[PDB]
């Protein structure tokens, strides 16, 4: 079972506003619960 | 003996109920209901934006219905009455009755955006125009089903003597071309439960449904419950039906290896790489008036040995090798058809080029899994053959790296020669 | 179990009558009667002049006879004998004993000026040229019937395992090309569910009344359905298709004026351009009797009519628009076949040019009548289509007149655009 | 339909523990029912090429394709398929196909280039020479699978489609179908040994096999050798009953049909069928395999009744001339087809064609003398037309003089003029 999974991986290795919204929502939760 | 009965794609019988789906397809589904003699026909469209639902009562009791974006083709076999109803409503529902000799019963009706087609038990193919002006009448082997997608019309010519046959043709506005004519259709008829027979009474041929593919490749689903696609249909020389799904095996798979029965894939239409169909988990293989949400299943090359899976299980586990082979074959056939359509009919969506590129990538990487499998077996010759089929030279770098990690210096040398040859 | 009873085009059974008819080619009818242990063969001719009706007493009982201008092909299936008899005394009545394996029965024998064909029940196709010289032998599907004209060879084949089929072929100089090879014929098959009709089935189990090529050689066959099927565009198999050009059943029911007459029957002889040469038998025996009647020659009619509405409107009375539809479709198919012959087969009679011109005129006049009907219906779209199908600009201006008197100025503009595109092209 | 598995030219056990899986020019796979196990004796008519090893088969592979590079062994029920290359360097790789309920491998065509597997359901399947899948598709129920040089030729019968055949060859891009599921004209079968072989081979095809050049050939229950002449030209493709083993055995038997004699065609050596004559109740060869009795090709033009009336059977000179005419015609055609496509694979085919022209024209001149004896001007004239070379025209005019028929003399002279002038 030659583990080519690394080989297939590397062969596959060849500021999102959505992300910003997610960060905001996490931050807002933390603010709400944070003392 | 066999009985010739009216048929519509994916139709359903009344059964014990007074309402049945005259037919269903991607565009929509039309279901009728008995109502104090007069029948109530309801025309439902899947895409609400494209069209608007409308229901009318049918005194003629039309049993044959064809649905296409342009309109509907309602007809009654025993009477010969055929009524077309343009969906746009800009044009009146032109209607006429065809000449039905003694015993001549309409087998099915095909609608073309420009022409109209009617099939009879006697095989009296009849052609009318969008406004009902007749075109010509032809005798052919009796047609049981009359799928028609865009200008591509696919017919199933069956006879007690001529046997199972099919004719593929794209009439089009002009340059009518007959891709195939009554060639033998490689499908398996049902074996001769009460609901099964009743459907066979409602569908003697046992055709679960008939339709073209999303891109427009003919698709068939017989009583065997296997979805067969005519690979290379555009080219009769290499035209060949490929089983892209064996619903029974897939159901037994998703069931956790359980031999379920009530499940019944009701073929609705084949999306690219995925089949839109309703899983009727009831005694009646056909669905009920409260039509459920259509289900989507990806196509699967039937290369799974049920015994292998059972031995693995004793959630079904598939060997990475047999899986990889299945994905190899599926990607290969999908890429074949995709390239054929792209070069022959362009693309209705630009994404198809990238889809084909990614599919070629997956094809090469499946060759790479199987290459590693062969290398583990020390079958450097088989692995060399695998790398030979490899489409991408970068994937070939991956393959030579695998051979190095597999400790096959002879293999590595072979793949190096392959690098040079491809560079040549 | 099926019996490969020998049959010849338009041949009739014995019945209780010793007299019968081996074949009824338009050239002549081969009436044969079993006398004592031999058969008195009357080789009659519908044209006695060029071919006098010579009689010869045959002690071999040749069952399969194929008449033609060059001669007649008298052979006995059981003996494998084929005593072809040229009508010209220049060529003797050459005979041959074909190799017949155990149970081999000659199903049919075709006779052509180019060569002579002989089909066997075993499927071992055989064929020899004139004056009895071998031409070629091969294995194919069990030969059912054999109709051939000149190089053209239309062969029908059926097996209990292959099904109804026909291997249409012609003698390509290099080899006998098959336009259609065992193509599934769409012809109707006889249904057991009539004593004379069954006897004919005992004589012709396929219920095939006859196989006769058209005046242009086009494959034409006539059978139990009482309809004539023509393989239009046969020279182009890809686009070829059979057409029920005529239906003797409804045609007779029409000439009876709605008075269904069981006794009347039709016996195919040939197809004179558009009129089907065929005896209108008028006896229990669907086949002609020794006093052979005169040939009944009726024009083809598109089976686009419904008996019910015709009877309600009413030798039948037909709606003018409905008759116009039938005339239009028949004109279309006719002119199509005419151009097919004139170009692929080549003009032969010479008058075919005028025939095609008249067919174009009839096509256009029927289109104009249906267009006037549509304008009366105010279906501007249907009428516009009808105008589009016009194949000449004279009919286009006539349709302009019809629309103007029909007060369809928009449709008149559309016709104007149609002519713009047409004559500007 | 029974749809029993069949291998190229195989035999049943016939209520015995010994039989042959397949017979071929490469060899014959004699197998012994070694209890539950199976001592499959892979016999080779040339064991020098490959050693006859009696490997024991635990799976009792019913199917077995035998190609010189490898002897396949398929099992319809279990679905396992053992491919044992005849080359020790190549190991005996095995595979198990996914078989649906009722799916059973009916036949298999293992070529050195590619491997093909067919089943009862008609689900065509293929792999590489080592067992890597090539392609899979659904077709008519498979009944015969013969392939050499990746020339996949197959037969398919069905209760609905009926008897059919898919002639094909694997083009590099893909496999071009010469005759896709076209209707096979083979005469299906309707004593005890016949019933046994119909239980084993109800299809009635004693063996499906290509010709020496590689043309499709087959031996049906009719006991006649059929060859798809002009197969490379689908429009001109035609099945030719090149042999009627009934007729041949009858002729050598002195006008006496002898049931005990039975022929077994392994292949066709061009103009002499490679076949084993087994004299016994069982039509199939028994364990003491008879020597391959290569039968010369004989067009079944002879009239059985006329042949026996003439009377090893005495044959009329004219009838034998006609048989030579037809045999050389069909042969020459096949040789030309193979030469314009396959070429001089033997290096003798051009000389064989020259000899065939000579003998074909000799038969033409003999029938020409017969026609002149008939004093039929048009008969001998047509025979003169059939002549290819100029010496044939000289012989024809000389014979016409021999039969004092100056009209012919003139006609042959005119044809000769038109020929050598242009």
């Amino acid at each position: 079972d030659i583990n080519i999974d690394d080989i297939l991986a590397e062969l596959d290795k060849e500021v999102s506003p959505q992300q910003d919204f997610s960060d905001l929502m996490k931050s807002w939760k933390n603010e709400r619960c944070s003392p | 003996k066999f009985r010739y009965m009216p048929f519509s794609p994916a139709g359903t019988p009344f059964g014990f109920t007074d309402r049945r789906y005259l037919t269903m397809n991607e565009v929509g589904y039309v279901s009728t209901v008995k109502n104090s003699e007069q029948y109530s026909i309801t025309v439902s469209f899947f895409d609400v934006g494209r069209f608007r639902e409308y229901h009318f009562e049918d005194l003629f009791g039309y049993d044959l219905c064809f649905l296409n974006e342009k309109g509907t083709l309602f007809g009654q076999s025993k009477t010969g009455q055929i009524q077309y109803r343009p969906h746009d409503s800009i044009h009146s529902n032109w209607t006429k009755i065809i000449p039905l000799q003694a015993g001549e019963r309409i087998t099915s009706v095909a609608a073309t955006p420009v022409r109209v087609i009617v099939g009879t038990s006697l095989g009296y193919f009849r052609s009318f125009n969008q406004f009902g002006v007749p075109f010509a009448v032809e005798k052919t082997s009796p047609i049981v089903a009359l799928t028609a997608q865009n200008y591509r019309v696919f017919s199933v010519h069956y006879s007690q003597f001529h046997g199972l046959s099919y004719s593929l043709s794209e009439l089009g506005t002009s340059s009518k071309r007959y891709y195939k004519r009554e060639c033998p259709l490689p499908m398996s008829l049902p074996n001769i439960k009460d609901a099964n027979l009743d459907y066979y009474n409602f569908n003697p041929m046992g055709i679960k449904s008939l339709f073209f593919s999303s891109y427009g490749d003919p698709c068939i689903f017989g009583s065997d419950n296997t979805l067969l696609l005519l690979s290379k249909w555009r080219s009769p020389e290499e035209s060949k039906w490929l089983p892209i799904l064996d619903s029974n095996m897939e159901i037994w798979k998703m069931s956790g290896g359980k031999e379920t029965t009530d499940i019944h894939v009701w073929p609705l239409a084949l999306a690219y790489d995925t089949l839109n169909c309703i899983l009727v988990k009831g005694k009646h293989i056909w669905p009920e008036f409260p039509l459920p949400l259509p289900s989507e299943m990806e196509i699967r090359m039937p290369v799974f040995v049920k015994s292998k899976l059972l031995e693995e299980n004793k959630e079904i586990q598939i060997p990475v090798s047999m899986a990889a082979e299945e994905e190899y074959l599926r990607s290969k056939v999908l890429s074949e058809l995709l390239t054929d359509t792209l070069e022959n009919d362009g693309e209705m969506y630009g994404n198809e080029n990238e889809v084909l590129a990614a599919l070629n990538g997956a094809y090469d990487k499946a060759l790479l899994r199987l290459f590693a499998s062969a290398c583990s077996d020390q079958n450097v010759e088989k692995a060399l053959s695998l790398a030979h089929e490899l489409k991408q030279d970068r994937a070939l770098t991956a393959a030579v790296k695998i051979s190095e990690r597999a400790e096959l210096p002879s293999l590595v040398k072979k793949i190096n020669n392959i690098r040079e040859a491809r560079y040549e």
